[PDB]
């Protein structure tokens, strides 16, 4: 799920940026520390709202390392997943134990007990499918997944995936 | 004071203060277990003999409990 | 603490114009 | 006086959501604000139009939306934008309302049911066609909203579906 | 008869047991059992004999003692949310009515019992439209 979330940072700036455009580089540091960044805590950062209004205060010189440390708020869009939740993605791998569903920035696993028993996987077809009698699943295709559970690591996320369920499976 | 200051690196639990964070930094994962946490964990650079203190401080089962916050 | 915080600093590849603020109440 | 206690596993189902997403969180200003969860189509235009900003400021100082929006990524973006890349584009081919206006109608439409804004993003982000299959997609919304009216609502929100 | 026939559960080492029914089959199952068997998706009744799908999201609290009357009740419900008319409907032609009523009658009666269950679920789809 996408949110709009109200994160702080704490930056370093190496002492070779003190100049008038401080600042810009700041702003930089955040757009290629952050963006694109994964973090347990509040899930995957995608995007940073209101660039220029971005708020700096005083920077700390710390005593031994000569940079300066600079705390930063800022709005952002961030994609925490949760167990129990409803998803779409795109398969993009799949193997004997379980094809993987894209979710945004997230890959969902579907492990073999997870599916239903009608499912069979078969590798003889050029890409590997799992097939049942009233669809196929492959790559490229379209799956509606369950999110079963999460491990939210300081700066990585995995989840596994479900389409036991009723109205899961193939869109 | 900076010469005063002029070694050993320990992570340490943010719920806790005891240096018992498992560290798998090839894997880029932490983890206290009995805290059942891995999103609140801060390093601390130390003497190695204040790491000697403190582990010896828990084996007397006293809790020094380091924490990076003022209550 | 300026003194070697400034030479540090410079030591560091920094520009050299001490653009800096003794927070005792912030004082440059 | 803090040490481990227990605490709740982050379910949605349960609408237990962590310590961070909680209902009401203070934003930066102090302020009490409650939490902004959005749909697909939302994120969308949020993350379009904060993108084509950030190109204004540069400059100054369905198929082919995959093109453009990925060409904006590459322009406005840094490096280690992988990430990005996949979200716009997986936005693109899983939103049903594309257009800005059918977007506001959506929360306009959704917001009478005063649901938790967990659910209100998901009604809209799943294609649901009958009562049924959003009250077993979203559990939460078991007795929370009646059948009549989310059939109501699921109809009205196919009828301003576009593309 | 107060244990869960899957788990046998008793009551007595168990106060907090509750039961609960589903309507394809009416068989008694605990709360514990329905969560470890159904929470993935649907699966097959756990029960010696039935083979009838179910889903978790359909099960309910049984309210009345007897299975039977349990069964019946719903399916009168099942039956009136289609066939519902009154008096009105016929201009107060009592005989009419009272005939109506009886041919609702047979009709709960039939899917009860299961005389014609593939004609009578038939005349129920077709008066459902219409
Ligand atoms: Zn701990
Ligand atoms: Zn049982
Ligand atoms: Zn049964």
């Amino acid at each position: 799920m996408f949110f709009i979330k109200d994160l702080s940072l704490n930056i370093t700036l190496h002492p070779s940026f003190f100049g008038p455009r401080m600042k810009q580089y700041l702003k930089t540091k955040l757009l290629e520390e952050v963006e694109g960044s994964c973090t347990g805590k509040f899930g995957y950062i995608l995007c940073v709202l209101d660039y220029d209004n971005i708020d700096i205060q005083r920077g700390r010189i710390l005593p031994t390392d000569g940079s300066a440390e600079f705390n930063v708020k800022y709005r952002a869009v961030v994609f925490k997943p949760f167990k129990g939740e409803v998803v779409d993605g795109t398969v993009v791998s799949c193997s004997q134990h379980g094809f993987e569903v894209q979710v945004g920035p997230m890959k969902v696993f579907v492990t073999k007990h997870l599916m239903p028993q009608d499912l069979t996987f078969n590798a003889g077809s050029n890409p590997p499918s799992y097939q049942s009698s009233e669809d196929v699943i492959t790559i490229k295709s379209r799956i509606r997944v369950k999110i079963e559970g999460c491990i939210s690591q300081v700066s990585s996320i995995h989840a596994i995936g479900s389409i036991k369920e009723d109205y899961l499976g193939a869109i | 004071a900076s010469f005063l200051k002029e070694a050993f690196r320990v992570h340490i639990c943010g719920i806790c203060g005891l240096m018992t964070v498992i560290a798998k930094l090839n894997h880029n994962q932490f983890e206290c277990k009995g805290c059942d946490n891995k999103i609140d964990i801060y390093q601390i650079h130390i003497p190695y003999a204040a790491k000697l203190l403190f582990q010896e401080l828990m084996a007397m089962n006293i809790t020094p409990r380091l924490y990076t916050d003022r209550s | 603490r300026i003194l070697g915080t400034r030479a540090l600093q410079i030591s560091m590849n920094a520009p050299v114009f001490i653009p800096l603020v003794i927070r005792r109440e912030d004082w440059s | 006086r803090r040490l481990k206690k227990v605490e709740e596993e982050e379910n949605a189902a349960t609408l237990q959501l962590g310590q961070e997403f909680q209902l009401k969180q203070i934003n930066h200003q102090g302020e009490e604000e409650e939490l902004i969860a959005l749909n697909l189509s939302e994120a969308r235009l949020v993350i379009k139009e904060a993108l084509v900003e950030r190109r204004r400021a540069f400059k100054r100082s369905r198929e082919k939306e995959l093109e453009s929006i990925d060409v904006l990524l590459e322009q406005t973006t840094g490096g280690n934008n992988k990430d990005l890349k996949n979200t716009m584009q997986y936005l693109t081919n899983f939103s049903r309302f594309r257009d800005q206006e059918t977007v506001g109608a959506v929360i306009q439409l959704l917001k009478s049911t005063g649901l938790h804004p967990f659910e209100v993003a998901q009604l809209g982000s799943l294609a649901c066609d009958t009562a049924d299959e959003a009250k077993t997609l979203i559990p939460s919304l078991n007795n929370k909203i009646s059948d009549d009216e989310l059939e109501r609502i699921l109809k009205e929100l196919s009828n301003l579906e576009t593309l | 008869k107060d244990m869960c026939p899957i788990c046998k559960t008793d009551r007595y080492l168990s106060p907090d047991v509750k039961f609960l029914v589903n309507p394809e089959c009416y068989h008694r199952i605990c709360e514990s059992c329905v969560d470890r068997i159904f929470s993935l998706g649907p699966a097959q009744c756990p029960y010696k004999g039935c083979d009838k799908i179910l889903r978790k999201n359909k099960f309910k609290t049984q309210i009345f003692d007897d299975v039977e009357v349990e069964k019946e009740v719903d399916i009168r419900k099942r039956v009136f949310n289609v066939f519902n008319k009154t008096i009105d409907d016929f201009n107060g032609d009592l005989v009419e009515y009272n005939k109506y009523l009886e041919e609702v009658e047979d009709i709960i009666y039939k899917l009860d019992h299961g005389i014609d269950v593939a004609k009578t679920e038939e005349k129920l789809r077709t008066y459902e439209e219409l």
